[PDB]
């Protein structure tokens, strides 16, 4: 039997449980502190500038309507449609047949 | 076999660590028991 | 005075705010306080953990219109309660604004502080 | 592989004491196998899985 170890050296970190828990705690407490400061600065802006200087920041969104097209075939300019057919074709076909 | 280095380290995972660890018997069994010719056991301790 | 006045430049309001007392129990409160530009300690490295800061502010307001201000200037010393129960100044409010719809200093203190004494209603009013 | 440096991906060998310990020789075989794979690609023809 072969015991492969693909752990990536994680076995050498002591008390991994509490060390992952620690790291997660520092990311969480840094995210919550910077939220609780951004929400204070927002409130202070809203009290100093009221609802009229913070109303200019609200843009008008356009919402799409359905514009159901009949999907007619696009006609190219005459130079473009003249290039695909052989130059001999003009006046060759009986356009009633 | 999908092995783990976690053996009740993290915990709070019902019986995962029990299931993972109990596949380590298959190393010794491959010698003691008579199925060597039909199955080879390659544990793979799978990391983060 | 019953009448139609519009002498806003002559109007003013030099209120003395009620002393707001804030208990800094955590280290998030510290980051919130230090984010404020009006909050200015004399010693910038002062340890704010497990303290009792009293903000004795004096807020003057000169008006522009009936519903907005022109000059807002909250200011006052920020004390700390010592173990000897004597308050010592450790900084100042230095709030100065122009065209404002309020005072953020008294707003902030109201939302996060106490009034040194609390009005607690009875279960029922008593007809004396 | 440096001397007295365990690679990230390695194989273990059973010690007579009855424990699995890092073997340099096996881990070298495995890593050579992974190299060749990552250079020339590996083929699993005639392999039911």
């Amino acid at each position: 039997p072969v015991m492969a170890d693909l752990n990536g050296g994680l076995q050498f970190v002591p008390e991994l449980k509490e060390f992952t828990a620690k790291l997660r705690k520092e990311l969480v407490e840094t995210s919550e502190v910077r939220k609780a400061v951004s929400i204070e600065t927002a409130l202070e802006h809203k009290v100093v500038n009221g609802n009229s200087a913070d109303a200019a920041y609200a843009q008008v969104e356009i919402q799409p309507r359905a514009n159901i097209q009949l999907d007619f075939p696009e006609l190219k300019p005459y130079k473009q449609v003249k290039q695909i057919a052989p130059a001999e074709l003009e006046g060759l076909l009986d356009l009633e047949r | 076999l999908p092995m783990s280095p976690n053996h009740g380290t993290f915990g709070g995972d019902g019986m995962y660590s029990e299931s993972k660890l109990s596949l380590e018997t298959l190393f010794n069994r491959w010698h003691s028991e008579s199925w060597a010719n039909q199955l080879t056991v390659c544990g793979a301790i799978i990391g983060w | 005075y019953r009448g139609n006045y519009t002498d806003f430049e002559n109007t003013f309001q030099k209120t003395v705010e009620p002393v707001y007392q804030m208990h800094i129990k955590t280290s998030k409160d510290i980051a919130v306080l230090r984010s404020k530009e009006w909050f200015q300690l004399d010693d910038e490295d002062f340890d704010l953990l497990n303290k009792t800061l009293t903000f004795e502010t004096e807020t003057e307001v000169t008006f522009k219109n009936a519903n907005i201000f022109s000059s807002v200037k909250c200011f006052g010393p920020i004390k700390v309660e010592l173990p000897t129960k004597e308050t010592v100044e450790i900084g100042i409010v230095d709030y100065e604004a122009g065209a404002s719809h309020g005072n953020p200093v008294v707003d902030f203190l109201k939302r996060n502080g106490s009034t040194l004494e609390q009005k607690v209603n009875l279960e029922n009013p008593i007809p004396i | 592989i440096p001397r007295e440096t365990i690679p990230f991906l390695h194989l273990r060998k059973k010690t007579p004491a009855g424990d699995w310990k890092y073997d340099r020789q096996l881990s070298s075989l495995f890593l050579d196998g992974l190299e060749k794979a990552a250079f020339n690609g590996v083929t699993f023809k005639d392999k039911y899985v």
